[PDB]
């Protein structure tokens, strides 16, 4: 499935999910697209602020679900 | 009765404008999301040095009415606990805050939650809808006294003082002078007036407790209490502080060089006055 | 293999501490005053503080303009 | 109602961040409305940090023209930010505060930031330009606050501003005040290539019952020395540079006039001068009635100490 995370980049970017995956996985598809490190990466969905070693099926993520995750920025 | 009678305080607690400001907020919020005054309940952290405690900041905690008991999401109070943890260290637990008057048989019940987590945990509650001009916060300690046979958890009030450092002192007093003087010049000399009308009470209240101590040395009391009279009388020696010509001439100075900025300021509003009637002018009979 | 590892960590540091200053500098104000901000000062070994922010030159965030050393893009 | 202002209604800012109306103005919000718990917390955060720099986030939401502050909390910055920005696990404790306050009752969500400046004024630098441009491209309605702890001591009062960036190529119109600041030497470069890329707000509060609580209580408590002087406005520097900013914008005002006067049928120039002639007049006017308090308090206090009796 692919999932449309609302990454900070003016829209929601669409990744390539599976339902088995640790939601962890996800933080560093987002980086990939954009260059934030997990650690500061904070994944939040439907209201609640994901997990980490959770599994993407424990939270019924499907192929429409929009995300808002909270990443960071490059200071120094 | 929960409150412990001829036992004084065995540690000092130190309280910052913070904690006190994090209650008024928690009050003010849960009154307008309930409409009555709902009591809150949060925490107290800060630092502890032997006998010496420092209450520097606040935090609120959850609370669960069943079977008409409070019970204290202490999982979500150790949730926080880390939470706390990952920006300040320094701060250990200290105890828990809530809101009302004098304490109630539900206090007892949420202080007792409070003393299985930590080794001693403070008590303090503030009183929102008070009317005297003392301060409406009071510390208590847990102490154990037999009442009847059985160890009844008691209160005692702890004799805190107020601590605050350069910084918050500073902060707080612009938080005073932006009241005094409103955003739009509103109600400009009603708080200022008033500020220096509460310090003089404030004076005039020591200069009355001095008054009636010597009147009633004059009938009763110590003849002589030595130390007290002398420096008392060396005080009123420097009520007229006295001056010479060059410090009045300074304060002449001083009060001229004001009103000479109060003239200019004041002939600045007049021209701006000036300004808008004369372009009112060009418009309802003047033409270009 | 002594020396290129013994380069190779005292460089990263080098660069480490100087991101932390981030301050402009004309050509020798702050280069100096970085290394006077350290634990322990000799660690910062001058000859690579100043070959490496040379070495930022290919990018943004003090692109240090190679002649007339004053644009350092202080803006990241 | 000092209190109405408390009431959080969840629906109308659902509806005002639907309609987005600051879209259709880039000088939409002009006034920032800052609790007074809000400002003693930001306050105590910038002075903790001393002479470095130190950041947090601002809890509030919108009315109109008028953006409002609540909150504020430290997000762990391990190594004093070893890793890029002032984040590491940023959203960590902030997410977990944020569901803790939909909890505990605290709904306001993020409506800004605000960063520290210890003894060098509040603007914007380039950094801090980019920061809040990145803002106001993903949570539109953001403010970037900026405070001073070394000059809310040096002044006395507290040296606060809050402002928000101009889109890029978008330029701002002619009308601008922009009051004087002593920016030091390793500072002036910067600040003067940014300075016409953002606006500052009007930064007003509301009184309070926690403003009453707060104010009543330390003002007491500490002001037994209720003299402090009487003027710590005795230092040139604030006062000074007031008066030259507003000498500056007048004898602006009357180039333009002399111009202006030539061309016969420009009613927006008269507009434009008449509007930055009355800016000059009230913000001369609050500078002389802050003097006037100062006199009046000094004298009243002075009186009474000196020859009483
Ligand atoms: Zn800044």
């Amino acid at each position: 499935m692919l999932i449309k995370v609302k990454t900070l980049t003016g829209k929601e970017i669409e990744i390539d999910i599976e339902p088995t995956d640790k939601v962890e996985r996800i933080k560093e598809r987002v980086e990939e697209k954009e260059g934030i490190p997990p650690q500061q990466q904070r994944l939040i969905y439907s209201g609640k602020q994901m997990n980490d070693e959770k599994t993407a099926a424990d939270y019924k993520i499907l192929g429409g679900s929009v995300l808002h995750l909270v990443l960071a920025l490059r200071g120094g | 009765s929960v409150m412990a009678c001829g036992v004084t305080g065995s540690v000092s607690v130190a309280l910052h404008p913070l904690v006190i400001l994090n209650i008024s907020d928690h009050w003010i919020r849960m009154r307008s999301q309930e409409g009555r005054p709902v009591q809150v309940i949060g925490a107290l952290i800060g630092k502890q040095e032997g006998r010496n405690i420092e209450v520097m900041n606040s935090f609120e905690l959850l609370s669960h009415t069943v079977e008409e008991k409070i019970i204290i999401d202490k999982e979500y109070y150790y949730t926080k606990e880390e939470q706390f943890k990952q920006v300040f260290k320094e701060l250990e637990f200290l105890g828990w805050y809530t809101t009302g008057g004098p304490p109630d048989p539900s206090d007892i019940h949420v202080h007792k939650q409070v003393c299985e987590i930590i080794e001693s945990p403070l008590f303090l509650k503030l009183n929102p809808m008070t009317k005297h001009t003392d301060l409406p916060v009071s510390v208590f300690e847990s102490v154990i006294d037999i009442i009847n046979g059985e160890a009844t958890m008691l209160f005692a009030e702890l004799t805190y003082t107020l601590a605050t450092e350069e910084a918050e002192r500073i902060g707080v007093d612009h938080v005073a002078r932006m009241t005094a003087t409103g955003s739009g010049e509103n109600s400009t000399v009603a708080e200022h007036l008033i500020a220096q009308h509460s310090a003089i009470k404030m004076l005039h209240s020591r200069v009355k407790l001095i008054l009636e101590y010597v009147k009633a040395s004059e009938a009763g009391e110590v003849p002589f209490n030595h130390e007290i009279l002398r420096e008392a009388y060396a005080l009123c020696h420097c009520l007229p502080v006295l001056s010479t010509d060059k410090f009045k001439t300074d304060f002449y100075d001083q009060c001229n060089d004001v009103g000479l900025m109060a003239y200019l300021g004041t002939i600045t509003k007049t021209c701006n006055t000036m300004n808008q009637f004369v372009n009112k002018f060009n418009v309802l009979y003047d033409r270009q | 293999q002594k020396v290129d590892d013994d380069r190779k960590h005292e460089i990263e540091a080098a660069i480490v501490r100087i991101m932390k200053s981030r301050k402009k500098m004309q050509h020798n104000v702050l280069v100096a005053e970085v290394t006077q901000q350290l634990k322990a000062r000799f660690l910062p070994s001058p000859v690579v503080i100043k070959k490496r922010i040379e070495g930022l030159i290919e990018r943004e965030y003090l692109a240090r303009t190679p002649e007339d050393r004053k644009v350092y893009t202080y803006v990241a | 109602s000092i209190d109405e202002i408390y009431k959080y209604d969840k629906k109308q800012q659902q509806e005002i961040l639907a309609a987005k109306p600051w879209t259709k103005d880039h000088h939409y919000f002009k006034y920032c409305k800052i609790s007074a718990l809000a400002l003693l917390k930001m306050v105590m955060h910038a002075r903790s940090g001393g002479n470095l720099e130190v950041m947090g986030l601002m809890l509030g939401k919108v009315d109109g023209e008028t953006m409002i502050i609540m909150d504020s909390f430290a997000l762990p910055v391990e190594g004093t930010e070893t890793r890029v920005n002032a984040q590491a696990a940023a959203y960590e404790y902030m997410a977990a505060y944020i569901e803790n306050a939909k909890q505990v009752g605290r709904l306001e969500n993020a409506i800004g930031w605000y960063a520290s400046h210890p003894g060098y004024g509040c603007w914007l630098s380039g950094i801090d330009v980019s920061t809040q441009m990145l803002n106001q491209q993903f949570q539109e309605p953001f403010v970037a606050v900026v405070i001073d702890p070394t000059r809310t001591i040096s002044a006395g009062k507290v040296n606060l501003g809050a402002f928000r960036t101009y889109p890029k190529g978008y330029k701002p119109p002619d009308e601008g005040p922009s009051e004087y600041q002593t920016i030091p030497l390793n500072k002036i470069e910067d600040f003067g290539v940014h300075c016409k890329q953002y606006y500052a707000l009007e930064v007003s509060y509301f009184k309070s019952s926690l403003d009453r609580k707060l104010l009543e209580l330390l003002w007491n408590k500490y002001w037994v020395n209720t003299l402090s002087s009487s003027s710590l406005l005795t230092n040139a520097d604030y006062t000074t540079g007031q008066v030259f900013d507003l000498s500056e914008k007048l004898e602006q005002s009357e180039a333009q006039l002399g111009r202006g006067s030539f061309m016969l049928g420009l009613e927006t120039h008269d507009r434009k001068s008449e509007d930055k002639l009355a800016k000059a007049t009230r913000d001369s006017c609050k500078t002389t009635i802050e003097a006037i308090h100062g006199l009046m308090s000094q004298v009243i206090k002075d009186k009474l100490f000196n020859q009483i009796n």
